[PDB]
RNA sequence: AAUCCGGUUAAUAUUCCGGAACCAGAAGGUGGAACACGGCAACGUAAAUGAAGUUGGAGACGUCGGCGGGAGCCCUGGGAAGAGUUCUCUUUUCUUUUUAACAAACCACACCCUGAAAUCGGUUUAUCCGGAGCUAGGGUAUGGUGUUUGGAAGAGUUCAGCGCCUCAUGCUGAAUCCGGUGCGCUCUCGACGGCCUUGAAAAUCCAACGGAAGUUUCACAUCUGGUCGUACUCAUAACCGCAGCAGGUCUCCAAGGUGAGCCUCUAGUUGAUAGAACAAUGUAGAUAAGGGAAGUCGGCAAAAUGGGAAUCGAUUCCCACUGUCCCUAUCUACUAUCUA
């Protein structure tokens, strides 16, 4: 017969599209009969109405075809920078008077690599 | 909802008029939870062993209804 | 360490492979790192009785890979259509009809 | 609108009583030339302005 | 001033149901409270009188930029369940893997105490702070935060099995886990740096000064919260255009890949009278041998990818390109043709 209700109504009880819902060809007359919410769940125990699984985006192939900045460099840079800096004064390898004096040369960018910076430790 | 830590003062909030009902639940990690309905609140007390779990179910009031795993 | 059990119940019933089969089969396609029978001191596989395949790994190892192993023989024995694969509990595997 | 006053709500109640059929009793009266409706509105059609 | 989650209908949901909270007003009873104390201090507490009068704050507010945090989306590993693949290699491929309002405790920009600095120190991504007190140590407060729990697994979800003429639609087992990553998208926050045009009103609430009179501003419990709107469309069909009109309309949420476009996931449509045959003509396109503006008032339009030099964007010149032309031919779709 008219099955647009009952597919509504499969659809709200299954909680997904329309478009999803699969509702048996050769069942049609006991479909027809189920006309309230209460009878469309039993379809839905019963196995009569069905809802499809989703599709996929296949990153698989996603995957095998993956198979700048110039302010973040020295974001991230000046952050080890200065946080290396700073607990070489807790472990005392250098004072505050002279890294007063080396944490304003990290300002003008003298070091480009923080084993750069180590060279100057081990040069004073 | 209150998170009750001390046994006697569960016992007085359920000796108070004001306590209706009480929910027994019986946690994967072998934790009882004994959740006592108020007017205001919902007080629930977690309770590690199993025997103060029993010791406790029979010094509610009998008057007080118990639920079991809720 | 991990218990993996695949049970042979229904299959020595319905004689469709016996245990024997199941535990040549194993030997012959477990491929744990990559190499057939290196399963070695961390991982023994011992069926007990002619009813289940039973396998103690001190290593890891996937219920599905043993769910996908079973269901690569059922589709040489043209048998998938018979009985499908399902997991009765954790660490435990059994074949069932439809 | 969904925000319609009391006071447009009940000139759109009657709106809608008006336009409904004609009992047929009323019809089969006698020296009763109503036959019909002559005030059959649709919402399509002529708004109610 | 104050509400969230799950479920329910043929049609209503932050409104109904079950559960869990919040706000406002109103009186009392019980218990604790006594014109109160502890901290040098940044303060704190269950309480900690405040008649009148006086006073302030919140409410009460522009725009740009960077930074860091959070939430959701996206990416991703291990594990678990289901589905796809298979002689071969693939511990594979795809789908799913959730925690609301509301509470409780804990838990760092501003301030203070000790300290008295230069040898100038600390220190922003973006050089500011400091003799108006530095570094350091210890506290103070706003504590979305997460650190656990309640809510709350009893919910929802994905599986497997059973219950049986049957409105039997219930019953039983599990799992719903452990992480990573960010110049990613959206929303939002805080310390800052700019642009200065320094940026509404009220109710209500709060606070302070104030000084008449010899157990609440505490906790629990109780009652009440009137009125109107609530369906549906928000449009290539529900509005406006005379109309089921190729038009016009305010606004929120917005996945992935290849790399602005194309393909898709979720979701939603398959809507517009249709069938047969490719006549002339027309429309829309493309290709064309040799020549290369010889066409036209003229490089109109295409191809060179449009460009080189001169004169005053225009003009000219040389080179370059081409169906404008010699000279038209061919191919496709639609219409025209016939038919209901």
């Amino acid at each position: 017969a008219n099955l647009r209700t009952q597919k509504r109504l499969a659809a709200s009880v299954l909680k997904c599209g329309k478009r999803k819902v699969w509702m048996d060809p050769n069942e049609i007359s006991e479909i027809s009969n189920a006309n309230s919410r209460q009878n469309v769940r039993k379809l839905i125990k019963d196995g009569l109405v069905i809802r499809k699984p989703n599709l996929m985006h296949s990153r698989f192939r996603i995957r095998k075809t993956h198979a700048m900045p110039s302010a973040v460099v020295w974001m991230r840079r000046q952050r080890v920078l200065r946080r290396l800096l700073r607990k070489y004064r807790e472990s005392g390898k250098i004072d505050k008077h002279l890294y007063h004096t080396l944490y304003l040369e990290a300002k003008g960018n003298t070091f480009k690599h923080k084993r750069a910076l180590i060279e100057h430790i081990q040069r004073a | 909802p209150r998170q009750i830590s001390d046994i006697k003062q569960f016992l007085e909030i359920a000796r108070r008029k004001d306590a209706t009902s009480a929910r027994i639940k019986k946690n994967t990690n072998k934790d009882v939870k004994f959740k006592l309905r108020c007017s205001k609140y919902l007080y629930t007390l977690v309770v590690a062993d199993a025997k103060k779990a029993e010791k406790l179910r029979q010094s509610l009031p009998p008057d007080l209804t118990v639920t079991e795993v809720g | 360490s991990n218990k993996y059990i695949i049970d042979a119940t229904a299959a020595v019933n319905d004689k469709i492979f016996d245990v024997a089969a199941f535990e040549k089969y194993l030997i012959d396609r477990i491929k744990v790192d990559g190499k057939t029978g290196n399963l070695g001191s961390s991982v023994v596989v011992s069926r007990e009785g002619s009813s289940k395949i039973a396998v103690i790994a001190h290593i890891d190892f996937s219920g599905r890979y043993l769910k996908y192993l079973t269901k690569k023989f059922l589709k040489k024995h043209s048998l998938r259509d018979w009985l499908r694969v399902v997991s009765t509990k954790k660490g435990v595997y059994e074949l069932r009809y439809y | 609108p969904s925000h319609k006053s009391f006071r447009t709500k009940q000139k759109l109640a009657k709106a809608a009583r008006q336009n409904r059929p004609i009992p047929q009793w009323i019809r089969l009266r006698t020296g009763n030339t109503v036959h019909y409706n002559m005030k059959r509105r649709h919402w399509r059609r002529t708004k109610l302005n």
